């Protein structure tokens, strides 16, 4: 998951 | 219905009842990994959503069951997506593409809408009642727009707006409503982005929205919240839900919510492929990517000629055409490394080779009969060419160094070249003459060679001003070869004969690895300048190009349309001759049979049989 936040963003559980 | 709140997060879809106000569930869903999207379908309560992590779109029941991925290829951050629950199709917006794309409800027929001058397309909303769609763009400067339900007729709505989210539409009041991100209200106007208001603009972080009777519901990320209010003065507000962090997507699940008709609703108007809405009550008949529409505004057709170009792990198809349609990813599973393509135009089947799984597979263009040519004792295909008319794939093998001959059924005919020092690696086929064309790498001393199509007749065409010949393409109407050095920076071409011989093109080629000729154009594919660029062999219109910031580019293969008549005057293609393995034509406009080199012709002299 996370790749939502990767391209426009950090929150836990990603990476 | 029972009133249903459904919202994503995270990699679980969960579901909330309205009417008990606090019961949560979530969707028995497996393999999802990052929920995004959401939509329903009121027919049949299946639900929709796309995943940004695997870049997908899929459906199911809310029990979990007939769980299946609708779109599974060409998608890099399907963010939008909605249903039209009228004419039963699919909508999609994709930040990553750039594309706003429509296919049936289970994915059939993918047409591209809208793609010219979009940049970043995130929140869709549909109106077929109407004919209308909206969407918000949070790239350069976002705005939301509107086009008709096929894409034409596409105006800015509201310019004046931050990166927008949660676009939804009251069907009963006309309003449109959507959140800001940058701005952290929630506004509302009418559908032609007038009568603006602010509905709230005390919530710090309201990311998604969505609308049922009298309330407005939104997520809020520093909240951690679903919460909801009065549509219209933005009061009586409670908390559906707390300590949610990260809610992508909200829907009210509703019949409510998709009321209406239009003519696709009945026989869908009795269009073949696709009925999209179009404006104030109207349908239009549409037709998948690069097909056209006939006389009769109802039945598509599909192309003729196109191009088709493969990267490592997908297969691409172009059109040249007036529109310039885009190029679209044909929805071939299990691609992994594709090293080589080509197409049968009889029976309409696309051929590659995969050099992860050391195979050449075979599969219509819209995906399905995949199907197993040649596998594995060890080995390794390099290129392959396309014998149309005694429906042979001619193949070469990179661990054994061979020319192998292959049914497109999958039985083997066998090979027709051997030798301990060749090293064959590309190789086109000219059945027209009776002859085969290959580069054959040997250590020290590249050829490209020329056989008859039993290996026969073999001689050596050219042997100087060669580093690595890597790629080969021929044009019978032409009458020329055409090769690629990827280490002399260069492409070449020559009689047939071997007469000729001259340099097309040695400047700013980087890594030249396919060619093929569209009829006057000699097309080719520069791997390190992820480019495709095309010149014209009349010499008139010179060099272009195509496609460019093409990554991982592999192959090309352009298709003419079989002129079915002149196909059936080839010898070899009513009944191969005769011939049990192999067809030649002699250029006495007869034909005579010959065999594999395992196999000697019988006396018949049709048939091959086992040696004595
Ligand atoms: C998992 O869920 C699916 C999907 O159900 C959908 O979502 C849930 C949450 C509910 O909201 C459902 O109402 C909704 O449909 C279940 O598959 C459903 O099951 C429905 C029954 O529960 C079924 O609907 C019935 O359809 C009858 C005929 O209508 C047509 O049927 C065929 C010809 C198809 O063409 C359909 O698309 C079409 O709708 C219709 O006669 C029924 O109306 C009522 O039925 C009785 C309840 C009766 O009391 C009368 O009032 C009246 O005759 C209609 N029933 C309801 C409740 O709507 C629906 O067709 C089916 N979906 C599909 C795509 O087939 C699934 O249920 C399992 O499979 C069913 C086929 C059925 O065997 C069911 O008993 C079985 O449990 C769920 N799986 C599990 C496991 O639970
Ligand atoms: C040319 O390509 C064909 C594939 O299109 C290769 O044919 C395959 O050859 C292998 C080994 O000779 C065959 O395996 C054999 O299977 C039988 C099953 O009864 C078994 O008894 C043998 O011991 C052996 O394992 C395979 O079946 C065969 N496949 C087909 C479709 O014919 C061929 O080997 C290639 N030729 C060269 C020279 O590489
Ligand atoms: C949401 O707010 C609106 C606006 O205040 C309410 O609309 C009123 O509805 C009553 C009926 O109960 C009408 O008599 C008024 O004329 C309406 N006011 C306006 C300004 O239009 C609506 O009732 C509220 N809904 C809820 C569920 O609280
Ligand atoms: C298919 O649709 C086209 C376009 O709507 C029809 O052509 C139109 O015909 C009307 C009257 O016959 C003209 O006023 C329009 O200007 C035409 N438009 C174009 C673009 O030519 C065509 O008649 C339809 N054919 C069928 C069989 O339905
Ligand atoms: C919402 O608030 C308004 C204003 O105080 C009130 O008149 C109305 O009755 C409330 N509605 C509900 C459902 O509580
Ligand atoms: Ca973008
Ligand atoms: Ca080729
Ligand atoms: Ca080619």
């Amino acid at each position: 998951g996370c790749r939502w936040f990767m391209k426009w963003f950090p929150p836990h559980w990603c990476g | 219905s029972e009133a249903f709140l459904l919202f994503s997060r995270r990699a679980d879809i969960r579901r909330i009842s309205l009417e008990t106000n606090n019961n949560n569930v979530a969707i028995p869903l497996t393999g999802v990994k990052e929920a995004s999207a959401l939509d329903f379908d009121v027919t049949d309560n299946r639900i929709y959503w796309t995943d940004i992590s695997l870049k997908t779109i899929s459906r199911a029941f809310m029990n979990g069951s007939a769980l299946e991925h609708v779109v599974e290829f060409g998608l890099d951050y399907p963010e939008g997506m909605a249903v039209d629950w009228l004419g039963k199709n699919l909508y999609w917006a994709d930040t990553g593409t750039n594309r706003i794309e429509v296919s049936k409800l289970d994915g059939q027929h993918r047409q591209v809408l809208v793609w010219k001058d979009l940049d970043s397309p995130r929140a869709l909303a549909l109106d077929p009642a109407e004919g209308f769609m909206y969407w918000t763009e949070w790239g350069g400067k976002p705005k939301i727009d509107r086009a008709a339900m096929d894409g034409s007729e596409r105006t800015t709505l509201v310019p004046n707006v931050g990166r927008a989210n949660g676009l939804t539409i009251d069907y009963a009041k006309r309003r449109l409503y959507w959140t800001d991100l940058d701005t952290n209200l929630i506004e509302s106007s009418n559908m032609l982005g007038l009568n603006r208001e602010v509905i709230a603009d005390d919530l710090p972080h309201p990311f998604g929205l969505t609308q049922y009777q009298d309330y407005i519901y939104w997520t809020d990320w520093s909240r951690r919240s679903i919460e909801r209010a009065n549509k219209t003065s933005g009061q009586n507000r409670t908390i559906i839900q707390g300590h949610l962090d990260y809610v992508m997507d909200i829907l009210v699940f509703h019949s409510s919510r998709q009321s209406g008709w239009n003519e696709c609703a009945s026989s869908n108007g009795h269009c073949s492929h696709l009925c999209l809405a179009v404006p104030v009550g109207g349908f239009v008949c549409g037709c998948p990517a690069h097909y056209s529409l006939n006389a009769d505004n109802r039945t598509c057709s599909a192309p003729t000629t196109f191009l088709l170009f493969s990267q490592k792990s997908a297969i691409n198809r172009m059109v040249i055409d007036e529109q310039q349609s885009p190029d679209i990813i044909l929805p071939i599973h299990s691609l992994r490394n594709v090293r080589a393509i080509d197409y049968d135009p009889l029976d309409k089947q696309l051929y590659w080779i995969d050099s992860r799984q050391n195979m050449i597979r075979k599969a219509q263009e819209d995906g399905s009969q995949g199907f197993t040519v040649v596998v594995s004792l060890e080995i390794q295909p390099y290129d392959l060419s396309i014998d149309i008319y005694s429906r042979y794939i001619y193949w070469t093998c990179e661990a054994t160094n061979v020319i192998n001959v292959t049914r497109l059924d999958g039985r083997s005919v066998g090979v027709v070249l051997k030798g301990e020092q060749d090293r064959p690696r590309a190789i086109v086929v000219n059945p027209e003459k009776g002859y085969m064309y290959f580069t054959n790498l040997q250590e020290r001393s590249p050829k490209i060679e020329r056989a008859a199509l039993d290996g026969t007749e073999r001689e050596v065409l050219f042997f100087s001003g060669l580093s690595k010949p890597i790629a080969l393409a021929l044009d019978s109407r032409l009458g020329k070869l055409f090769w690629a050095d990827s280490d002399l920076r260069r492409i070449e071409s020559s009689d047939l004969s071997g007469a000729n011989r001259i340099v097309l093109e040695d400047s700013n080629i980087l890594q030249p690895v396919g060619l093929t000729v569209f009829e006057n154009w000699l097309y080719w594919i520069d791997k390190q300048q992820q480019m495709i660029e095309k010149i014209d062999m009349t010499g008139r219109e010179g060099r272009t190009k195509v496609q460019a910031r093409i990554a991982q580019l592999s192959d090309i293969h352009a298709v003419k349309e079989l002129n079915l008549q002149e196909y059936r005057q080839h010898p070899c293609a009513q009944d191969n001759g005769g011939c049990s393995h192999i067809c030649l034509v002699k250029g006495d406009g007869t034909t005579r049979c010959s065999c594999p080199m395992h196999l000697v012709l019988l006396q018949d002299e049709l048939s091959c049989g086992e040696p004595p």
